[PDB]
């Protein structure tokens, strides 16, 4: 073999930036009581 | 028999999904209507039968697996009722 230095590849695997999520919004439209028109829900439905 | 299944099919089109009300009521007498009739009734019930299921959609859950019973009795060789059950 010559004495020389094996090229090396473009090593990609390094992240590119590390994301963080800061803050979450939990819109809730649950009407709970009240039954939405669109929908005939069932007299057992689903409660939980 | 033809004239009443007719009405009760043509009040639950007209009706909606506010049918779903009545189902306790007529599904229990239909089923058993199914059972004793006889000869060319049993195709015609079993089409409108169709019909209804159509309408009340996920509602029909409780009443389904006597639906099957039926089926499952009355499922023969005869051409003609197997068009039907397979179009039920």
């Amino acid at each position: 073999e010559k004495i020389e230095g094996s090229k090396s590849l473009a090593q990609s695997w390094r992240m590119k930036d590390r994301m963080k999520t800061v803050s979450v919004a939990l819109v809730l439209c649950l009407n709970v009581g009240v039954d939405p028109p669109d929908v005939v829900k069932t007299t057992p439905c689903a409660r939980l | 028999h033809t004239m009443v299944v007719q009405a009760i099919t043509f009040i639950f089109k007209s009706l909606g999904l506010k049918c779903v009300q009545f189902l306790p009521q007529v599904m229990p007498t239909f089923l058993n209507v199914i059972r004793v009739c006889d000869g060319a009734i049993r195709e015609f019930l079993f089409q409108q039968l169709g019909m209804l299921v159509s309408f009340v959609k996920s509602h029909i859950r409780p009443y389904m697996d006597e639906i099957v019973t039926l089926m499952r009795e009355f499922w023969v060789m005869n051409t003609s009722i197997q068009s039907t059950i397979i179009l039920l």
